[PDB]
RNA sequence: CAGGCCUUGACAUGCUAGGGAACCCGGGUGAAAGCCUGGGGUGCCCCGCGAGGGGAGCCCUAGCACAGGUGCUGCAUGGCCGUCGUCAGCUCGUGCCGUGAGGUGUUGGGUUAAGUCCCGCAACGAGCGCAACCCCCGCCGUUAGUUGCCAGCGGUUCGGCCGGGCACUCUAACGGGACUGCCCGCGAAAGCGGGAGGAAGGAGGGGACGACGUCUGGUCAGCAUGGCCCUUACGGCCUGGGCGACACACGUGCUACAAUGCCCACUACAAAGCGAUGCCACCCGGCAACGGGGAGCUAAUCGCAAAAAGGUGGGCCCAGUUCGGAUUGGGGUCUGCAACCCGACCCCAUGAAGCCGGAAUCGCUAGUAAUCGCGGAUCAGCCAUGCCGCGGUGAAUACG
């Protein structure tokens, strides 16, 4: 049956269900190479199952809400790395040298009063 | 529709009209200032023209 | 460009609708 | 001028509001006026009792004002009759059933709002300002407090040049949130202007 | 048979959500445990000084929290019991069918 | 031009366009919140005091 | 000789009204 | 410009001052404070003293001043240039 | 500001004398305000088969005490704020040194983001500061399971729609978790370099928090307040005007000068907030602004709402242009008593300067800069390109 993982990068949450098969991947009922047509950073989400040669071994059914398509990619790349090791825990090594187990916790810094943005400050002129 | 030459003539007749009756838009057209309630303190270059820089209020000396 | 009320870009800027950005 | 209100800084931590209720957007404000108008009357009429904290509770179409007075003999009056003529005066503003408790004062020398008023009156009554501050801070620390700070600002002694005078004992960590600092303010009118009196009592931490 | 409670401080809200659930868990049966609906937050940004120092503001929030609780089986021993309970001043109650 | 205008705000006026908020505490005609009926100054004064239900110095 | 700034030529007083 | 679904605007109190003149054989020099009034085709041939905030400017109306408000014909700032 | 008006006054207390009211609908004049007005009809306890006359919410007429002043002094003041500066500092008690001002401690070696901490010492401690307790974010748990979710079977008009379920996602409350704890290496120690586990490592990222003090800093126009000043007026009501002026100069910004772009069609992905004379689904009229109808929502349910950059497809072909969108003509829409001065928006027409900016000068060290759109406060509407927030995409460089 299924080996699951949750994924998160930057307000984007994705839910991954690793299942065995040829290689069919699917996100939100639309196909993968559909959903991420043209977005050249697509192949990046699948990099975990290449560090364990699981490529053509598996299939993947996935859901995404939150963030944008790129944040979803780094999320999927996390949840699948988590779904993979929650298929066997020997995969942990060779997946940690490549940061696959860790969460990219970089987030949109809040805007501060007295500024134009978070750190971009208004323009100065002594006189 | 009415065009190139005649369209200009009708535009020119309209503007002419406003000035002859002596209304506000007509007075803005003599002094050639903005007509649609823009500020004039500090822009209007399209409507005023090249900057005619003049001298300012002389800063007091020390001592 | 965004100053151009007569396009879909200008209408998004001024946040209005019309012939050039209907809803 | 820099430092933040010591109480405003610890709401939700060391300090509770002085009004407790919920109200929808459609009339939070109307309530708020009554409250401010309420304490208006009581801080006006019950100054002589030595007032320290008006706690206004609300549920629906009624109210429970709790007055924290130093000498509750002045509040309740000759046989439940003063407290009555006011519980009646409150209806004329409230309209609703104005239920009015009087709560005892633990130790008045541990009420920052009280200390302030005691000093403000002494400076209102022509006493030495510096002395009155050192005395006030003594009486607090003796009442078993962990620190005290009193600050006078204005035309002290009538001096044309306005001045800041203060005195502090024990410890007062205004940067520490687990510290329990009773803060109070009193204003003191004189023939030559006004003086502000800030009293800080440190009651221990949590 | 549903109740929704609202307040500016959770620790009052979360408290009377419980003491309601249990009371119909006294005269049962089915009581649907208290859900925490999303907190609706109203902010105020304010020039810190009374005059002219515009780049110095202080913030303020006003949070209305939201708890909903369901009792599936009436039991008129609680459609009685509840009416007399202990609901502090920080909370408001609505009851549904 | 203060007290006469604290009063004149309360009056109901010839046209409804002439109706403006004023602070109910101090009487300021600017930066008044309809939620409280308070100006941004008074707001901050009564806030730090605790006299403002469920209002709390946000920080995030 | 009346209200507020600018001065009307008498100490304290200005031109308004 | 005003919705033509709504009424072409005159203050009413100035328009009656006119129609009476029309009737009992106009014209007196009519003064008003309604700069916001529209020049109405009845008004032609009269002179209307429009307040500019300071004085009542005499305005003689003609068939072609009709579209406008009376305030368009009594300006409020006196300028005459710097120099 | 001009004009027209009121004089115990727009507002508070209190005292008289008269009407004897109260209050709600009118009328004449006038731009309105105001001046002159016309009606009806009040309890309250009362002697009442009586004529009735008192007294009392509160109104009005005169008449006092008083109100009113955003008039002056921030160099008389409180309060609150700016600022040096989140900088690592400022001090006290006792002892000791010095005739004394003062010194010592707080200096010194090492270390730290830090008067952080270690060692040393005529000093030994203590207080205000730093750090910590508070908040948001990053991993995990418990508690919950509708209005939110849909893993695996049952229906299914193919919408989690219905059975159903709370695994998951989320929501929102209580906990856990990182400590230089462990391994090595330096060292007197504090720590410092490196490694392992781990979501996170050396304060994890961000916030709130601002020492004794400085600047006779700011604010008598938010408020408070001493003193000076005005009293049919420096007070109060009104209509209109002005705060929007324009030979000029400066600041902070918005939009651009284009092809890494501009345009049209189709098609994806957010977060935080607002919303019962409010948000407006949806249907129709209109090229459109908008209008008429019209469901749902006291709102994790209904609505604002489409996010935009993106992706796909076509068009432009290096031109002051399908780049740019000022300026002016015309025609409309809505809000509002009313858009002349002086509103936003819509459509036809117009289509300026601008070919990357002299001397000069600003910001930012990472989810930052840049770029992209979205919300809110205020608000009838709006001159917001402002401000406070929100997430999308996402660099370059740091030798020293
Ligand atoms: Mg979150
Ligand atoms: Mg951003
Ligand atoms: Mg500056
Ligand atoms: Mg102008
Ligand atoms: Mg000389
Ligand atoms: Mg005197
Ligand atoms: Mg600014
Ligand atoms: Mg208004
Ligand atoms: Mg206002
Ligand atoms: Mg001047
Ligand atoms: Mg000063
Ligand atoms: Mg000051
Ligand atoms: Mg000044
Ligand atoms: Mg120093
Ligand atoms: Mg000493
Ligand atoms: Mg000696
Ligand atoms: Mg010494
Ligand atoms: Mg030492
Ligand atoms: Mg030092
Ligand atoms: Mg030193
Ligand atoms: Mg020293
Ligand atoms: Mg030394
Ligand atoms: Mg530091
Ligand atoms: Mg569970
Ligand atoms: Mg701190
Ligand atoms: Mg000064
Ligand atoms: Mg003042
Ligand atoms: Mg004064
Ligand atoms: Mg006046
Ligand atoms: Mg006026
Ligand atoms: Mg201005
Ligand atoms: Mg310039
Ligand atoms: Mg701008
Ligand atoms: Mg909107
Ligand atoms: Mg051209
Ligand atoms: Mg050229
Ligand atoms: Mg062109
Ligand atoms: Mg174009
Ligand atoms: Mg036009
Ligand atoms: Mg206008
Ligand atoms: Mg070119
Ligand atoms: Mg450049
Ligand atoms: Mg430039
Ligand atoms: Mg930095
Ligand atoms: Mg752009
Ligand atoms: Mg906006
Ligand atoms: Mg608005
Ligand atoms: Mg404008
Ligand atoms: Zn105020």
């Amino acid at each position: 049956e299924q080996y699951y993982g949750t994924g998160r990068r930057k307000e984007a949450v994705a839910r991954v269900f690793l299942r065995p098969g040829n290689g069919k991947v699917t996100v939100n009922g639309q196909d993968f190479n559909e959903y991420f047509q043209g977005l050249v950073r697509a192949v990046a989400a699948l990099e975990p199952l290449r560090a364990v040669d699981a490529l053509g071994h598996f299939d993947a059914y996935i859901t995404v809400r939150g963030g944008g398509k790129s944040g979803q990619i780094d999320a999927i790349k996390l949840g699948i790395a988590r779904a993979l090791v929650q298929y066997n825990p020997d995969y942990r090594a060779k997946l940690k040298p490549l940061g696959f187990l860790t969460r990219d916790a970089r987030v949109v810094e809040r805007k501060k009063y007295g500024k134009h943005k978070a750190r971009r400050a208004p323009q100065y002129s002594k006189r | 529709w009415k065009l190139e030459g005649e369209l200009r003539a009708e535009v020119a007749a309209n503007i002419k009209r406003l000035m002859d009756i002596g209304c506000y838009r007509g007075l803005r057209h003599r002094r050639g200032l903005p007509v649609r309630g823009q500020r004039t303190r500090t822009n209007a270059r399209t409507r005023k023209g090249p900057r005619k820089t003049v001298a300012g209020k002389k800063k007091a000396p020390r001592k | 460009g965004k100053g151009d009320r007569r396009t879909r870009r200008g209408k998004i800027w001024r946040g209005t609708y019309g012939k050039y950005r209907p809803r | 001028g820099n430092k933040i209100h010591p109480i405003g800084f610890r709401l939700g931590i060391t300090r509770d509001w002085e009004s407790r209720w919920y109200a929808g957007k459609k009339q939070y404000r109307h309530l708020l006026l009554e409250d401010q108008r309420i304490r208006g009357l009581l801080e006006k009429e019950l100054y002589s009792a030595g007032l320290a904290r008006v706690d206004i509770e609300r549920a629906a179409d009624n109210v429970a004002v709790t007055v924290h007075v130093a000498k509750p003999g002045v509040v309740i009056g000759r046989g439940g009759e003063r407290i009555r003529v006011l519980r009646e005066e409150l209806a004329k503003l409230t309209g609703k059933n104005v239920a009015l408790n009087v709560q005892e004062v633990q130790n008045p020398n541990l009420s920052a709002p009280l200390v302030a008023q005691r000093v403000a009156e002494q400076i209102e009554r022509r006493f030495a300002v510096r002395r009155a501050i050192k005395q006030a801070v003594q009486r607090v620390m003796e009442s078993g407090a962990k620190g005290a700070k009193v600050i006078v600002s204005g035309r002290i002694g009538g001096a044309e040049q306005a001045r800041t005078e203060w005195a502090a004992q024990g410890r007062v960590p205004l940067h520490t949130l687990r510290a329990n600092i009773d803060y109070g303010f009193a204003l003191a009118r004189t023939t030559y202007g006004v003086l502000g009196v800030k009293a800080y009592i440190f009651l221990g931490e949590v | 048979i549903r109740i929704k409670l609202r307040g500016f401080d959770h620790k009052t809200l979360d408290a009377s959500a419980q003491k309601i659930v249990e009371a119909a868990r006294r005269s049962g049966a089915q009581v649907s445990g208290p859900i925490p609906l999303p907190t609706r937050v109203r902010r105020f940004t304010v020039i810190r000084g009374p005059f002219k120092h515009k780049d110095s503001r202080e913030h303020f929030e006003l949070r209305t929290h939201n708890r909903l609780v369901d009792i599936i089986n009436p039991n008129r021993k609680t459609i009685e019991q509840l009416m007399t309970l202990d609901l502090p001043t920080g909370v408001e109650i609505e009851i549904k069918t | 031009a203060r007290k006469a205008l604290i009063e004149k705000a309360k009056r109901t006026p010839k046209f409804k366009v002439r109706a403006y908020t004023r602070c109910v505490r101090c009487g300021r005609a600017r930066s008044v919140y309809r939620f409280f009926g308070l100006c941004r100054i008074c707001l901050r004064e009564l806030a730090h005091k605790g006299q403002l239900p469920g209002v709390r110095k946000a920080s995030w | 000789s009346k209200k507020s700034k600018p001065g009307d030529g008498k100490f304290g007083r200005g031109v308004k009204r | 410009p005003r919705s033509l679904k709504k009424g072409v605007f005159v203050d009413d109190h100035l328009l009656e001052k006119v129609l009476e003149l029309n009737a009992k054989g106009e014209k007196r020099l009519i003064k008003t404070w309604s700069r916001r009034s529209t020049i109405v085709p009845e008004m032609v041939g009269h002179t209307i003293a429009v307040y500019n905030g300071k004085q009542h400017v005499p305005v003689y109306i003609t068939e072609n001043m009709v579209g406008h408000k009376l305030g368009e014909f009594a300006p409020t700032r006196t300028y005459r240039g710097h120099g």
